[PDB]
RNA sequence: GCGCAAGACGGACCAGAGCGAAAGCAUUUGCCAAGAAUGUUUUCAUUAAUCAAGAACGAAAGUCGGAGGUUCGAAGACGAUCAGAUACCGUCGUAGUUCCGACCAUAAACGAUGCCGACCGGCGAUGCGGCGGCGUUAUUCCCAUGACCCGCCGGGCAGCUUCCGGGAAACCAAAGUCUUUGGGUUCCGGGGGGAGUAUGGUUGCAAAGCUGAAACUUAAAGGAAUUUGGCGAAGGGCACCACC
RNA sequence: CCCAUGAACGAGGAAUUCCCAGUAAGUGCGGGUCAUAAGCUUGCGUUGAUUAAGUCCCUGCCCUUUGUACACACCGCCCGU
RNA sequence: AGGUCUCGUAGACCGUGCACCAUGAGCACG
């Protein structure tokens, strides 16, 4: 990469089926704090809410299967 | 032993002056090493550029093909060789359910130029349209060929290089031809498919001179 | 054993006696 | 050896041509009038195993080599030249073209018009094997 | 016995089909017994759309399509999973299934 | 990357679409010749379908003479796989695969359903020719033309439903109109093997093609469709004695 | 029961077991065995958590569809020298 | 004069492919 990025907050909207393997990982549909328009699926590790403020790295890659 | 790239050169094409952009990249060759000469190898060389990287703001899946034969120092100049278009574009035309027209005319410019011009069609379906199949009958299909046939043959033979050249560079021919067409079978979808040039006249500097003002 | 084999073999053999017979005469 | 003017906010172009068979990848790049190329790497230079030529880390490790290369050249500029085996055998790209081509995009580097330039015939002769195919 | 009103193909009045090539094997299968598969993809689709529109010299540039178009024999067909089999009275559906995704 | 030379094949358009008696037929253009269907208040007036002898055509492979050998590739050579491979796999590779003439007449040549003709439900689309009727387009006015829409007629490739009816059932607008058994007319089958074998005749350069038994042996060999079964067949569900 | 003797063991390879709330784990006390008797088992009580509210990837089980020349039912039938 | 237009959501594939299968000694009872 080489390049540098902010962090950019994140929020969820509605949960999602949980993808994985064992069905560790979990699909939810995310969308973030500064850019109202925009809205991306992103997968998550760990127990979300429906509505619980998220913090993300990347706003770059979009979400895929267990693969 | 030694690193190949010390002994290169660095060279600039130019377009011609029907295009609007003159610069379009540039190559590298070997010095003149012994006896073999440098200019003769920059010669033989075939430059694929696209049309929005001569022109401004227009039909960007057209391609064209330039060749150099002369050069001076420091610089080279380029002339027409042929002109295709993009495959995804040729596969994104073709579907299903529609009949597809082709045709080739072998044309003598005023200069020595024995060119090959290539065409493409499809039918249309209908607005209001509800028949699936939308094809045509084969003496339909032999009318519009030879109405493509005789406009192909119409324009070239009366006229030179540099103006069908700009003639080439919008789609006007394709719409002569679909503005033609249209008692026969509605098609929409014409184009020039690939032009070829197949005879070369006597090279003389002055044409060379001339064609890129 | 299918049809096929069964008559290439009994062409053979076919042509084996035939053979055969105008050997002997 | 180097671009002789200056570059302030322009760039130069070559071309380069990424072959991905099903057992092997070839990335090429040349200059624009496609006569003289530059450099060369396929996936069995980086890599002591003839299974493993065809892979998304040897097309990694051969863009990250290619694009360094062409970073002391001097070409900054890249036209995508893609191509699968093509001829009468299939005609979907190997696997090892589209991770080259994002190492390659990963190491800093500009592209332009990309295109598909597999050579697909008309019809050709007989394809390799039986009526039967190769059945396994 | 009889499987199927047609005869796993749509060869009517014809008798004769030209034959063409399997697509991962090498069968002379007759083209209109072959399961057909058109599909439309791009030359990146997920993993580098994002690291390409940030590494373009051209801003708003859509990326070039793939078009291919493949045939395959049937042993093929079952075994890469693109077709399945149904049962005695849900086998007569012509209709293709609905291409959600 | 630029050209040159040779041979093969005409993708995507390509369809439960068309033509042909059947094998079969797909680059453009020109020439010759033939044909279905549609239309007809044109002509002849019973000239009609089926057909033993006889005659033409007939996929691929195979044979006989030669510049053709690009690709592919029976036999053959090599390397692995394997307990054992002269099999599955990979690299070469002869004869062929290509053309011109001389041969043979065999296929799951299958719609596994001879040909002509009459009768007996509906529906929606497809291809050809003809007919009728609002509207749009080849820009704006008027005619017929091509494209589109709405119906109808005749022939054809086909599709969905059923107590018309039939069938052992799969299924069938024909495989229906059959004990309430007769429209006309060719070929052909009598349990299963032996056996498409022996012999004879016949055709062919050959390979083989047609005609075609007996002795002996056997109580079964077979055709449809249900119930757990068994899949190195595809899915779906459950489980902290499975996982995360 | 009392006094001396003071070894291996420095948190254990491949592999594998058990468990979602007063649970696991730590901790002691009863009963069985018993003339003498608990490093076993069955009950009881104290202190008392981390993680998860899913999946079919592994290991098994169940169901549907499909194929069958198998029905003493694939450890089945079965071809040839 | 305002500055982040409103509402609901599958948008999921994509270095992923597997060798090694020979044989069944038989089989009740009314
Ligand atoms: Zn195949």
């Amino acid at each position: 990469t080489s390049r540098v990025q902010p962090i950019k907050l994140a929020r969820v909207t509605k949960v999602l089926g949980r993808t994985g393997s064992q069905g560790q990982c979990t699909q939810v549909r995310v969308e973030f704090m500064d850019d109202t328009s925009r809205s991306i699926i992103r997968n998550v590790k760990g127990p979300v809410r429906e509505g619980d403020v998220l913090t993300l790295l990347e706003s770059e890659r979009e979400a895929r299967r267990l693969r | 032993v030694v690193d190949p790239f010390s002994k290169k050169d660095w060279y600039d094409v130019k377009a011609p002056a029907m295009f609007n952009i003159r610069n379009i990249g540039k190559t590298l060759v070997t010095r003149t090493q012994g006896t073999k000469i440098a200019s003769d190898g920059l010669k033989g060389r075939v430059f694929e550029v696209s049309l929005a990287d001569l022109q401004n703001d227009e039909v960007a899946f057209r391609k064209f093909k330039l060749i150099t034969e002369d050069v001076q120092g420091k610089n080279c100049l380029t002339n027409f060789h042929g002109m295709d278009l993009t495959r995804d574009k040729m596969c994104s035309m073709v579907k299903k359910w529609q009949t597809m027209i082709e045709a080739h005319v072998d044309v003598k410019t005023t200069d020595g130029y024995l060119l090959r011009l290539f065409c493409v069609g499809f039918t249309k379906k209908r607005n209001n349209q509800i028949r699936k199949t939308s094809y045509a009958q084969h003496q339909q299909v032999r009318q519009i060929r030879k109405k493509m046939m005789e406009i192909m043959t119409r324009e070239v033979q009366t006229n030179d290089l540099k103006e069908v050249v700009n003639k080439l560079i919008p789609d006007s021919i394709g719409k002569d031809i679909e503005k033609a067409c249209q008692s026969i079978y509605p098609l929409h979808d014409v184009f020039v498919r690939k032009v070829k040039m197949l005879k070369k006249p006597k090279f003389e500097l002055g044409k060379l001179m001339e064609l890129h003002g | 054993m299918r049809a096929k084999w069964r008559k290439k073999r009994m062409r053979r053999l076919k042509r084996k006696r035939r053979k055969m017979r105008q050997r002997s005469k | 050896s180097l671009g002789p003017q200056v570059a302030e906010g322009e760039n130069v172009f070559g071309v380069c041509h990424i072959f991905a068979s099903f057992n092997d990848t070839f990335v090429h790049v040349t200059d624009l009038s496609g006569k003289e190329t530059i450099c060369r790497v396929t996936g069995g230079m980086k890599v002591k195993a003839d299974r493993d030529e065809s892979s998304p880390y040897a097309a990694m490790l051969a863009a990250q080599d290619v694009a360094q290369r062409c970073k002391e050249l001097g070409i900054t500029a890249l036209h995508i030249k893609l191509r699968a085996t093509g001829g009468n055998r299939t005609k979907t790209p190997g696997p090892g073209a589209q991770s080259a081509l994002r190492a390659l995009a990963r190491s800093g580097m500009k592209i332009g018009r990309i295109e598909d330039v597999t050579p697909i015939p008309s019809d050709s002769t007989r394809r390799k094997g039986g009526r039967r195919g190769r059945r396994l | 016995t009889k499987k199927r009103r047609n005869n796993g193909r749509a060869k009517k009045g014809r008798g004769h089909v030209q034959p063409i090539r399997c697509t991962n094997c090498a069968r002379c299968v007759p083209k209109d017994k072959a399961i057909k598969k058109f599909v439309i993809r791009n030359i990146v689709e997920a993993a580098a759309v994002r690291d390409i529109s940030e590494a373009s010299v051209f801003d708003a540039y859509v990326l070039p399509k793939l078009y291919v178009k493949l045939h395959y024999c049937v042993s093929c067909a079952i075994h890469s999973k693109v077709v399945r089999n149904r049962s005695r009275e849900a086998r007569k559906d012509r209709t293709p299934p609905p291409r959600f995704r």
